[PDB]
């Protein structure tokens, strides 16, 4: 496998599989803090997903929150971890978002989700791709086909994997007193490209519902 | 986890739902209830006024 990745996404799917427990830890019908963020995230998920999925937006609310709070979490592994002491001779300790293959993941995995959706509930005859509203859009199909899925990754990967080199390359040359405003840039942004990828396969399960 | 914060979402709305279209329904019945009170009470008044019309 690929090691220097895999192991620290060991580490923060540990985070993940704990986050898993913390719904049946605590019952709070009125949450106090921490867990109003909770309550906030699924109301997130709600509004992303009735605003752009549609109808069976709830099956769905688990695929989409999960990229959705992994992005989260692992933009926490990879910025807000206090981690200048720990030295690993296999490579780099980044974030799990650190190699190609977690975000074609992700991209396969909506690609099939929206496949699923547009096979199940529409024909498994034809879907979308079939050239129904003018017969010579097949390089359109071609196109958007081929280019959804490895893109709607890069997206993401480009500007996460960007920023997790960025951060130690500032640091080999000035120590942490000047690239804190660009720790400051990617934790905001981090989390606007987890909203993104969210939003744009909610977009593409609307499109394969319509 | 989806199941459980939905679930305490749904705790919360259900109970304020039905709270309020119970009261919608129970204002109908104060309604209705009167009305038919006032006119039951006009019916034996009415009955009042015929024995004292029919003796008269």
């Amino acid at each position: 496998i690929h090691g220097q990745v895999l192991i620290t996404s060991w580490v923060v799917i540990a985070i993940l599989l704990g986050s898993a427990a913390i719904a049946v830890r605590s019952p709070q019908t009125i949450p106090t803090g921490g867990q109003n963020f909770f309550e906030y995230v699924l109301e997130f998920i709600r509004d992303v997903s009735k605003t752009q999925i549609g109808e069976e937006y709830r099956p769905w609310v688990p695929f989409i929150g999960t990229m959705f709070l992994f992005i989260f979490v692992s933009n926490w592994s990879g910025a807000l971890l206090p981690w200048k002491i720990i030295q690993l001779p296999h490579g780099e300790l980044a974030a799990p978002t650190n190699d190609i293959n977690t975000t074609v993941a992700l991209a396969l995995l909506t690609s099939v989700a929206y496949f699923y959706a547009g096979l199940t509930k529409k024909g498994l005859g034809y879907f979308g791709k079939y050239i129904q509203p003018t017969p010579i859009l097949l390089p359109i199909n071609i196109l958007e086909d081929f280019t959804k899925p490895l893109s709607l990754s890069f997206r993401l990967f480009g500007n996460i994997l960007a920023d997790e080199l960025v951060v130690v390359v500032l640091v080999s040359l000035v120590p942490l007193v000047v690239p804190i405003p660009v720790m400051f840039l990617g934790l905001f942004t981090s989390g606007i490209q987890a909203l993104i990828f969210a939003t744009l396969a909610a977009a593409y399960i609307g499109e394969s519902l319509e | 986890l989806g199941d459980f914060m939905d679930k305490r979402d749904a705790s919360i709305k259900e109970q304020l739902s039905g709270v309020k279209d119970t009261s919608s329904e129970v204002k109908q019945l104060e309604e209705q209830a009167n009305a038919v009170m006032r006119a039951a009470r006009a019916e034996i008044s009415a009955a009042l006024n015929k024995m004292k019309k029919e003796t008269q």
